């Protein structure tokens, strides 16, 4: 993440983001609602911090550095630039509607009103069937990334001692190869939950409430139809396992 | 310090999340409560050895049956919890989530965990129960469950007032060590 980013989303809520004297203007409700919505975004930067740790730290080392058989870097790591555009570009959008929203004078203070409408946008049209296509391909992909993971770190000494060096530093205690990518799984499911608790603080407009009402049923629409969408590829699998499903 | 896997299965009512996050912060969060769980690798010491133990949540997978499995790869112990407060969330136990964890994580240790114990004390609690012909779940009640679905034992906790909160990750990292 860039320093920039990091420091708007140190603080643990929005409540301890925002100056004390900005936070005294605003009414309980609307404290609980920007609470959540920082959540999200804070979480949405983490999430595309870990596919910057997965592009850059790992899959590019090991171009760089390491004598890996063709296809076996794109088998550790499936679908990560797809994956990396589309969080780039929702956390560019997220980060734009705080930035536009900041007072005059001040870096940190803000309230996001509209957040309905850029979830639709999100989760609808083009980018949902990206977000579908991704994900499914993903999701399908994952036992075999860990799988193939397992085997190199266990028989490769090049490939061990890069993973031990580029993962020795504290700030990647979280972030191993196969955390990342149950990081990056298990991302989807938590937009209902983020979305559910937004929308619980956000009666105030009857229009935020209907938008943030058709975003979530579009977040429900996304993550049922990636869910019929897999299954795990197997290496080494025969025809007849495949069709005897 | 050797490395350890532990993920937490339960109904989206069971206070899974909660649980997971007054233990990795140590506290349980006076300003703001998070809606979700990362992950978060914790440094136990447990009867003298040392471990790293990851720790993972499947809050927001309970209804997605091909996304909810891909968090089960390689785990070292299962919580498998259920809210004191929601008698309901203890009868799902055998029905559902133990033909599942034993499924895709054979011969893994599952420690079945009572949570929000303080709930049994809460008139509150006990009122909106008996609405529905029901009381919080009885101490007796949720060891009979875990004798009886194989659990390698069973605890309680309350993620509100940190009560027995360390003493079940220390647990688990026991029985993650175990053969
Ligand atoms: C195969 C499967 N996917 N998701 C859950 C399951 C279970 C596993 C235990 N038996 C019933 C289906």
């Amino acid at each position: 993440s860039m320093e920039m980013d990091e420091k708007d989303f140190a603080a643990d809520s929005w409540s301890l983001a925002v100056d004390s004297s900005f936070l005294q203007q605003h009414k309980k409700e609307v404290m609980k609602q920007q609470d959540v919505i920082y959540e999200l975004i804070q979480t949405e930067l983490h999430h595309v911090r870990t596919l910057k740790i997965m592009t850059r730290l790992f899959r590019t080392g090991m171009l760089e550095e390491l004598h890996l058989e063709p296809g076996v870097v794109q088998g550790l790591f499936p679908c990560v630039d797809e994956l990396s555009d589309i969080h780039t570009r929702f956390l560019s959008q997220l980060l734009e509607r705080r930035r536009q929203a900041l007072c005059p004078g001040s870096t940190r203070n803000f309230v996001i009103h509209r957040l309905g409408d850029l979830l639709i946008s999100q989760f609808s049209g083009p980018s949902a069937e990206q977000m579908c296509k991704t994900y499914s391909e993903f999701c399908s992909r994952h036992s075999k990334a860990l799988k193939l993971y397992k085997e190199l770190y266990a028989r490769d000494k090049r490939f061990q001692q890069f993973i031990r060096k580029v993962t020795r530093p504290a700030v990647l205690k979280r972030h191993g190869v196969q955390e990342c990518i149950l990081l990056v799984t298990q991302r989807i499911t938590k937009y209902p939950l983020l979305i559910s608790r937004i929308l619980q603080h956000s009666h105030g407009i009857e229009e935020e409430r209907q938008d943030l009402t058709t975003a979530l049923g579009l977040v429900k629409e996304l993550l049922s139809n990636v869910d019929e969408g897999i299954y795990q590829l197997e290496k080494g699998a025969r025809l007849q396992e495949i069709y005897n499903r | 310090a050797i490395r350890k896997k532990l993920v937490i299965v339960g109904d989206g009512a069971c206070g899974k999340t909660c649980l997971l996050i007054v233990f990795s912060k140590d506290q349980f969060p006076e300003v703001y409560v998070p809606t979700v769980f990362e992950n978060y690798v914790a440094d136990i010491e447990v009867d003298g050895k040392q471990v790293e133990l990851a720790l993972w949540d499947t809050a927001g997978q309970e209804d997605y049956d091909r996304l909810r499995p891909l968090s089960y790869p390689d785990t070292d112990v299962i919580l498998m919890c259920f809210s004191i407060d929601s008698p309901d969330s203890l009868e799902n136990i055998p029905e559902k989530w133990t033909p599942e964890v034993k499924h895709f994580c054979p011969n893994v240790p599952i420690i079945l965990v009572g949570n929000k114990k303080d709930l049994r004390n809460d008139e509150h609690t006990r009122r909106e129960l008996a609405k529905m012909k029901q009381e919080p779940v009885k101490p007796e009640e949720g060891r009979d469950m875990a004798n009886r679905i194989g659990a390698f034992g069973y605890m309680e906790c309350s993620a509100k007032t940190k009560d027995g909160v360390r003493e079940v990750f220390e647990m688990a990292t026991r029985a993650a060590l175990q053969a």
